[PDB]
């Protein structure tokens, strides 16, 4: 490959099509050794996509149900507070409904 | 431009310096084409009298450049309060 | 042609600069196309996906992501220089296919060596209505 | 739109009691515009004015929403597929050939909307924006006065 | 001596990139190759831990600073953090969906680092590897959100 | 080397080619079999590339085409001068510019048009004009209608001379290709000669003619007893009292004592308080300095006398390593392609027209022009749109050069070839910055609209709420305001009152006042940047992908203006660069419409108004800082708060603006047929109509055909642009006339 002008050889077609990792290294365990098993045990219970999709949905539906029922009115969101006295009548051209 | 004024002296010295600069190499005249360092000594038309290449357009351009440099020097010195 | 030619890995390629228009990840995943020709001298041509490239005296090699690029380059070469090149297809597993004439004397000629395919002996407009071929899976023009 | 413009303006002038205004103003189109699309839209656009905001805020927002969806329909309707395919190809080269995002790759190849699909989505945005902006204007104009 | 800085990659004028000083700079190449997403020998969960930590630490900021309750003192710093945690959970769900979608098949062609020497397979390019990567991403995002929360509680400056 | 190569009598002067309308094209020389022959006739009428492949005949054709356009413009200018001479109130306007509205078009009493002859004052009735010709005729010192008559007759004479010159320089004495290829002589003669000679002549006219007339005009002297400019020209005594430096009599010019000319060649910043325009002495020194700068720049290139610069050497010598071959072949392209030079000249002309509009709205160069709000708004909007059109045409003709005159032989590794090489990177980065600007401008607008609608104005992007203060523009304003203090100590005041601290006013109306920039101006300016980036993306993509693309590799062989390559590859509709320009025209329209809406609203809300003793009151209530942050605020407080005079214009002097408004609505709406629809449905409808005409034997010999797809797109964009332009024109003019 690339001897004087050739860019194709058909036995190293991994080089012919242009598949190149411009930024790729194979250095293993760059972080210190005691640091992995704290996080390796963190992931192993949620490593499966079934365990992770459930956990995201578990924290999803519960916290969404927490909002509004308990999440609102503690932050004083302006949806569960109520009016003082606004907008009983309507109609500037007369009729004055409600 | 009264004879004896500093502006007249500046103008005449600029004109004479420009003719000296164009007489013997040393300026991008009609004889000397200009590279970044102005070489190769070509020849076109004729000098009509004195040697080198002082043609009708050589003294016309150098007089124009010498006059135009003089307005920069005189008005520059006038703006800063000199002569 | 008389014998089906196989492209040579050794053949050179024209000098060219870096062009953004070129081979993509479809070259890696799916198939890609390769064009070959033999040159008499060094001439300047325009690639169908890039700019201008000076080609090599002798054999040459172009890789195009699409067959349309290959035939556009072929038509450009044949029109400009009476060049008559040929292109191929290289699959992901390394399989090589020959699409530019298997008979070798171009689709413009006949050569009395190819069989008529997808040809209807009936006139256009003599085809039956879609109701007559409804719920059958066959189109009126496919009959 | 013509039949509902006629109905809404005639009935609005009947309810307001000035049927002579409709009788002498529906003849010429400038009066049609001035006394229907401009006069009745005064209460519509004052839904969320910076000085004061009232219950017509959803109607002005829906009016502008219908304008925006109408304009997106125009986006699909004027331009056609073939300039969009090249732009999507350039975006494909952008995503496939960049650091920290070439690892994420699509499974369905991004292609431009087909011409029949283009007409369908342009008609869909056109009609959705048309309906929403007219419903917003009609309800706001009729309900602001009565 | 023309100094042709702009040249195609690997001397190949046929593919997409051309080697440019934005790409060919030693500082840029060393910084990108040392980023966690390009550490091929490291496990994808350890990739996701650092990636999620960085992204969950950065994503908390705009939610606290420009949130709807930013003018309320003491409560903006908790609302921004739990909204950032919710955003991290949403991104984790979409990451898991991408891992399901893009790795239902098996890749057959390697990456071919420069001048050869390619490893058998990136564990990130696998199904369970990307699932572990998304797990590391959500754990890192939650820990980064909590860290940005406690950094808004103890502080010598601002928040 | 440079000479005058001219071929004498190449084309006979006869009506032989007038007899047969289709003669320039061999395809149209057969006959009109279909109705598309007529549209191809009027379309390929001036396309000289496919008429012949010889560059010399094309150069002669375009030379006489420019001669004909110059004669047409001179005829138009002579007609305007004649209208100001005969049907105008210029004599009344000279004695009272602040109370008499300008008028130079008089309608006939034929059918109800007498209501259009509005009461403009001065005992005169007519159409209230907006071009600002009266301000120009007050700057260039003009007193009576006799002088305007003389100017009109001279313009007609020069127009006839220009038409005769075109006829001569094509049919009688046509220059050769080497005559047109003398680029150095062209540049020297149109830098020193055209621009420099015109600037020096205008400076001399201002010094000897316009300065005394304008000095006597603003002093309260009636124009009837003002001496004619030939008296000022011949007699030094009359010009000496108005300007004492004329008593020296050209002595300081040659003796280098130019400081003595500080009375009528002044360097003053600001406007004349009596009139509201720039000082004529400042304009005189300006045009004199411009003449100097163009006389010195017009002697740069080398033509015949050895000295000078060779443009090929300058281009080939600037080579830098990230560009490979640096400007290596561009001299060969620009000396052989008319379309490349057309693109460059049209782009620079359009941009310079944009600068012209901005720098007239900034510094009004005419007396009683700032207070005349209609003339200023019309000039800004008109030159705005003309600049946009020239830029779009520059993109179009660049794409045409790309398709036709571009060849890969001369360019291998130059800048043009490398721009072709990395075109995908340019388009992708432009798309990224397009999406980025679009989101954090228009999404900011939508978010402000939502927070207004949700009853939370404190969450908006406004000055009262969290703000995006344009610190860079305000710092530039402060620097320019303090520029005369330190960096330009010889300036009397600031170069414009955009950033000043004082308010000038003529006749009780504000001429020009300081402009404050806030969050809304930030939002609109970044909206403008987004819109211009999109339009330049469309034009640049059309230019770059005109030759080849990943979709259609053989787009070069398909021509420039082709409808499609068929429904293949999912449908390659509008893939040609012509359709890219067709979309860029609409994007231009949106850009310039929003720009002039910003101009009108900002100037009516923060600049224009009537000055009072108790502060300054503007035209509006100063609501730009409160209503320009939201789309609904923009709508209600600009398009609905205004245009109340257009709808009620009926029965008044400006009812024709309402008629023009509704006709523009009609044409804008009529265009969407040619935009949404296609051709096959219309062709089938035409077939049915052809059957109807066949039934009772009125079948035309020419077969009726539907318009072409490119033809239909052209009709749609033309009707759309004409309708939108006339809509904004009618609305702007009616609002600025009934109020300002
Ligand atoms: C609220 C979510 C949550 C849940 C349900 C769990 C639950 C679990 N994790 Mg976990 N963990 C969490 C948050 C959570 N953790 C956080 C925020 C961190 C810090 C990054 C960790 C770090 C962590 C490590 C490092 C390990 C666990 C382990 C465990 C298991 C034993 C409990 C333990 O030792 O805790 C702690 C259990 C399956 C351990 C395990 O599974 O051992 C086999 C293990 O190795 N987790
Ligand atoms: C730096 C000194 C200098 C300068 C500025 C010039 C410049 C000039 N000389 Mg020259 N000259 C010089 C040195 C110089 N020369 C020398 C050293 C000699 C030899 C003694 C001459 C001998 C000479 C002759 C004989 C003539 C000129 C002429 C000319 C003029 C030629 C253009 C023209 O009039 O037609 C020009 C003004 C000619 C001239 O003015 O025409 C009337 C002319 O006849 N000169
Ligand atoms: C004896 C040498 C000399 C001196 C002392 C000056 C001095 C001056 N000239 Mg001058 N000039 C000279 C030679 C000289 N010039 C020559 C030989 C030429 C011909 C090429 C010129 C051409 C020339 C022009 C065309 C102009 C000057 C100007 C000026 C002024 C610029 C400095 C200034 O105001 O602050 C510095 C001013 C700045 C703007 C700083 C520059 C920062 C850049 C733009 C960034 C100053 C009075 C200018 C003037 O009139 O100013 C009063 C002016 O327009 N000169
Ligand atoms: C006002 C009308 C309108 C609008 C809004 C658009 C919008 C668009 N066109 Mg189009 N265009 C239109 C009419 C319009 N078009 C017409 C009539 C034509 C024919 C001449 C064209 C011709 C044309 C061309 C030739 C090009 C475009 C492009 C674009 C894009 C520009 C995106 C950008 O930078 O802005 C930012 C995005 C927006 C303004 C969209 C609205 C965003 C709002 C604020 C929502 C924000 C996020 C929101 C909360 C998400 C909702 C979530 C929900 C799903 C739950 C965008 C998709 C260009 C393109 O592809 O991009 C480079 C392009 O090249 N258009
Ligand atoms: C100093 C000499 C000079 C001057 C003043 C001009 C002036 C002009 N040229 Mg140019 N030109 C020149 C030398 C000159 N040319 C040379 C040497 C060449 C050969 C290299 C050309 C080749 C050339 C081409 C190929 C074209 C022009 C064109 C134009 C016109 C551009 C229109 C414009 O910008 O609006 C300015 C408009 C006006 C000022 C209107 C007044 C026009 C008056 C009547 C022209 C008078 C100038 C003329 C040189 C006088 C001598 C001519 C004499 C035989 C009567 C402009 C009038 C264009 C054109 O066709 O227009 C004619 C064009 O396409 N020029
Ligand atoms: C933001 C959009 C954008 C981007 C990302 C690029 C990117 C690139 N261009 Mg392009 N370019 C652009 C817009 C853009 N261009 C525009 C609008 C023009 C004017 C038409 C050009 C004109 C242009 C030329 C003439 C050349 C490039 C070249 C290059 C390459 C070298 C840049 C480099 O590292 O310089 C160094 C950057 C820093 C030191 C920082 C690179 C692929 C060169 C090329 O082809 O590469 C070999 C080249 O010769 N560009
Ligand atoms: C410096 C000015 C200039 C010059 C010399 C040219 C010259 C040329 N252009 Mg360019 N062009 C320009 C400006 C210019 N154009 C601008 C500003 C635009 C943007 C709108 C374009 C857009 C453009 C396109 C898109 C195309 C050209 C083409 C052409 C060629 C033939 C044009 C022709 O035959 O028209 C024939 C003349 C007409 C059709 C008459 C114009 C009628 C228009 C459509 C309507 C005008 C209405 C009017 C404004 C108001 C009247 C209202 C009505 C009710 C009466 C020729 C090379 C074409 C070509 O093939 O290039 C080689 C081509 O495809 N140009
Ligand atoms: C605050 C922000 C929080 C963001 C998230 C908000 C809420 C998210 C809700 C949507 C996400 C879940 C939707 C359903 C996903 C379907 C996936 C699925 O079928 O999963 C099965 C079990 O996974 C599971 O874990 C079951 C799916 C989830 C429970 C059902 C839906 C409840 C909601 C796997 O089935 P398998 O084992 O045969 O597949 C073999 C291969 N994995
Ligand atoms: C925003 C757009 C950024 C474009 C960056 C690349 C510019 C194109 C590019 O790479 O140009 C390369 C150019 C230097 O190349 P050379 O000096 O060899 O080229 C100079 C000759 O073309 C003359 O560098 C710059 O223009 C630096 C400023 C970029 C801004
Ligand atoms: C040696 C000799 C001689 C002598 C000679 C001489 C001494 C000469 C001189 C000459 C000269 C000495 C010339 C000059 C010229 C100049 C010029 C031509 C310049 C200029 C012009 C003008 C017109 C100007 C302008 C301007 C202005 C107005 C402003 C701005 C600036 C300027 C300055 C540019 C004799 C013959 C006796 C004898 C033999 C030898
Ligand atoms: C309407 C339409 C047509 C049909 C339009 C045609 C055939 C052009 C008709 C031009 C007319 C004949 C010009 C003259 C108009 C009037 C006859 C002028 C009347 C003047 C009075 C004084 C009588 C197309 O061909 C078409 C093609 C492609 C895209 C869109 C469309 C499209 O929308
Ligand atoms: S709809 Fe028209 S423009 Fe589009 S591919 Fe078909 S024929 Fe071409």
């Amino acid at each position: 490959y690339g001897e004087q002008s050739k860019y194709f050889d058909l036995q190293d077609l991994e080089n012919t099509t242009g598949a190149w990792d411009l930024y790729g290294v194979d250095e293993k365990k760059r972080y210190p050794g005691l640091q992995e098993e704290f996080f390796q045990r963190a992931t192993d219970a949620v490593s499966r996509r079934e365990a992770l999709n459930g956990f995201v949905a578990l924290t999803g539906v519960a916290s969404i149900a927490l909002f509004g029922l308990k999440g609102a009115s503690t932050l004083e969101l302006p949806i569960t507070k109520g009016p003082r006295m606004e907008k009983t009548e309507n109609g500037k051209g007369g009729i004055l409904r409600s | 431009s009264f004879i004896g004024s500093p502006t007249n002296l500046i103008m005449v010295s600029s004109i004479g310096a420009c003719l000296f600069a164009s007489r013997f190499g040393l300026a991008p005249s009609v004889r000397k084409v200009a590279q970044p360092l102005k070489l190769s000594d070509r020849e076109v038309l004729q000098t009509t009298g004195d040697p080198a290449g002082f043609t009708a357009t050589d003294v016309l351009a150098m007089g124009a450049a010498g006059h135009a440099i003089g307005v920069g020097i005189v008005l520059g010195l006038k703006g800063i309060g000199q002569l | 042609p008389w014998k089906q030619p196989e492209l040579d890995p050794d053949t050179p390629s024209p000098i060219f600069g870096g062009s953004t228009g070129g081979l993509l990840r479809k070259a890696q995943v799916e198939e890609f196309y390769v064009t070959t020709w033999e040159s008499p001298k060094e001439q300047i041509f325009e690639m169908p996906t890039g700019g201008a490239a000076i080609m090599r005296k002798g054999p040459n090699l172009l890789k195009l992501a699409r067959k349309e690029h290959c035939l556009a380059l072929t038509t450009q070469l044949r029109t400009k220089f009476r060049m008559s090149p040929c292109f191929y297809r290289v699959y992901a597993d390394g399989k090589v296919e020959y699409l530019h004439p298997k008979d070798g004397v171009y689709p413009e000629k006949v050569n009395a060596g190819r069989v008529g395919v997808n040809q209807n002996m009936r006139s256009i407009g003599k085809n039956v209505d879609p109701i007559k071929v409804k719920f059958t899976g066959s189109e009126p023009f496919e009959i | 739109g013509w039949v509902t413009f006629y109905w809404h303006w005639k009935h609005l002038t009947l309810w307001q009691g000035n049927v002579s205004q409709f009788d002498e103003s529906s003849t010429y189109l400038m009066g049609w515009l001035r006394d229907y699309l401009w006069l009745n839209s005064s209460q519509l656009i004052n839904g969320y004015n910076p000085f004061g905001m009232n219950s017509l805020s959803v109607w002005a927002w829906t009016f502008l929403f219908g304008h925006l969806v109408y304009a997106t329909g125009f986006m699909f309707l004027i331009s056609w597929r073939g300039y969009w395919q090249e732009l999507i190809e350039t975006l494909v080269w952008a995503h496939e050939k960049t650091p920290l995002a070439n690892l994420v790759y699509w499974k369905d190849k991004p292609v431009a909307l087909s011409i029949v699909q283009a007409r369908l989505v342009g008609l869909a945005h056109f009609s959705v924006g048309y309906i929403f902006t007219y419903a917003a204007f009609l309800i706001a104009s009729t309900a602001g006065r009565f | 001596k023309p100094q042709q800085v702009i040249q195609p990659i690997n001397g190949d004028p046929f593919v997409g990139m051309l080697e440019t000083p934005v790409t060919s700079a030693p500082i840029v190449a060393n910084y990108l190759s040392n980023l966690p997403a390009y550490r091929t020998g490291v496990a994808p969960n350890l990739r996701g831990v650092e990636i999620g930590l960085a992204h969950g630490f950065l994503l908390a900021g705009p939610f606290i600073k420009l949130g709807p309750l930013r003018d309320v003192p003491g409560t903006a710093e908790v609302v921004g953090c739990m909204s950032a945690a919710g955003l991290v959970l949403i991104l984790a769900l979409c990451l898991s969906l991408y891992g399901n979608a893009a790795f239902q098949n098996q890749p057959s062609m390697g990456k071919k680092t420069l001048s050869g020497r390619p490893l058998p397979q990136d564990p990130l390019m696998s199904e369970e590897g990307w699932a572990k990567f998304a797990a590391g991403f959500t754990v890192g995002g939650l820990s980064g959100v909590a860290w940005a929360y406690i950094l808004t509680q103890i502080l010598p400056y601002y928040s | 080397k440079v000479k005058i190569a001219v071929d004498r009598n190449p084309v006979e002067t006869n009506f032989e080619k007038w007899a047969k309308p289709g003669h320039f094209s061999r395809a149209l020389a057969k006959g009109p079999n279909t109705t598309t022959w007529i549209w191809n006739l009027h379309a390929d009428a001036h396309d000289f590339d496919n008429h012949t492949s010889d560059l010399e005949e094309i150069s002669r054709k375009v030379f006489s085409a420019h001669f004909g356009q110059l004669g047409i413009i001179l005829i138009w200018l002579s007609g305007m001068y004649f209208h100001g001479a005969r049907f105008s109130n210029y004599e009344g306007w000279l004695s009272d510019p602040t109370h008499i509205k300008p008028s130079a078009q008089v309608v006939w009493p034929i059918v109800g048009q007498e209501i259009l002859n509005g009461d403009v004052g001065g005992g005169f009735q007519g159409i209230q004009i907006t071009s600002g010709f009266f301000q120009l005729w007050r700057a260039s010192g003009i007193t009576s209608e006799l002088q305007l008559y003389s100017t009109a007759i001279g313009g007609l004479v020069l127009a006839a001379a220009c038409f005769f010159a075109g006829w001569f320089h094509y049919h009688k004495a046509a220059p050769k290709l080497e005559w047109f290829q003398n680029v150095e002589s062209m540049l020297n003669h149109h830098l020193a000669g055209l621009l420099g000679l015109g600037s020096l002549a205008w400076a001399g006219h201002q010094i000897h003619v316009s300065l005394p007339v304008n000095k006597l005009l603003d002093a309260g002297v009636d124009p009837k007893e003002i001496p004619l400019p030939h008296e000022f020209l011949l007699n030094q005594s009359i010009i000496a009292d108005l300007y004492p430096s004329f008593s020296k009599g050209l002595a300081p010019f040659f003796t280098l004592n130019w400081a003595e000319y500080s009375d009528f060649l002044t360097f003053k910043g600001g406007l004349n308080p009596v009139t509201g325009g720039l000082w004529l002495s400042d304009t005189a020194h300006h045009h004199l300095a411009i003449a100097v700068l163009f006389l010195v720049a017009g002697h740069q290139y080398r033509t015949n006398w050895g000295i000078g610069h060779s443009i090929k050497d300058i281009l080939e010598s600037h080579k830098g390593p990230f560009t490979g071959n640096g400007h290596a072949g561009l001299y060969e392209i620009l000396t052989t392609s008319w379309h490349a030079q057309l693109a460059i000249n049209l782009a620079l002309f359009g941009s310079l027209s944009i600068i012209v509009a901005h720098h007239m709205y900034a510094m009004p160069p005419y007396p009683y022009l700032a207070t005349d709000y209609g003339t200023q708004l019309s000039l800004f909007t008109h030159h705005m749109w003309i600049g946009g059109f020239c830029v779009v045409g520059a993109g179009a003709h660049a794409a045409i050069f790309m398709v036709r005159d571009y060849d890969p032989t001369n360019n291998y590794n130059n800048l043009l070839d490398r721009v072709i090489r990395h075109r995908d990177a340019i388009i992708s980065h432009l798309n990224w910055v397009s999406i980025f600007l679009g989101f954090h401008s228009f999404g900011l607008y939508i978010h402000n609209d939502t927070m207004s609608a949700l009853g939370r104005p404190q969450d908006m992007f406004s000055d009262t709420a969290i703000q995006l203060q344009p610190v860079f523009a305000q710092w530039i304003q402060n620097t320019h305001f303090t520029a005369p203090q330190l960096t330009a100590p010889n300036a009397l005041a600031a170069t414009s009152l955009t950033w000043g601290g004082d308010v000038v006013a003529v006749g009780g109306k504000v001429a020009m006042m300081p402009i404050a920039l806030g969050t809304s101006d930030f939002l609109v300016h970044h909206i403008h940047a987004f819109t211009i980036h999109v339009t330049v993306l469309i034009l640049l993509k059309g230019v770059l992908f005109a030759r080849s693309s990943r979709l259609i590799p053989d787009k070069a062989n398909l021509g420039f203006r082709f409808p499609c390559d068929g429904p293949g590859r999912g449908g390659t509709c509008q893939v040609s660069a012509w359709d890219h320009v067709f979309l860029g025209l609409f994007w231009m329209y949106n850009s310039l419409s929003i720009v002039i809406f910003h101009f009108s609203w900002k100037m009516q809300s923060d600049v224009w108004g009537t000055v009072t003793d108790s502060g300054v009151s503007h035209i509006t209530g100063g609501n730009f800082a409160q209503s320009a942050n939201t789309i609904n605020g923009w709508l209600r407080d600009f398009l609905w708060a205004q245009s109340s005079q257009v709808i009620q214009s009926y029965g008044s002097a400006l009812s024709a603006y309402g008629l023009m408004f509704l006709g523009a609505h009609f044409v804008w709406a009529f265009s969407l047929m040619f935009l949404f629809s296609g051709r096959g449905y219309w062709q089938e409808l035409i077939e049915s109509i052809v059957w109807a005409h066949n039934k009772l034997r009125v079948a035309p010999s020419i077969q009726p055909r539907a318009l072409s797809i490119t033809q239909g797109r052209a009709v749609g964009v033309a009707h759309y642009l004409l309708g939108g332009i006339a809509t904004t024109w009618s609305f702007f003019l009616a609002r600025i006339i009934a109020v300002g």
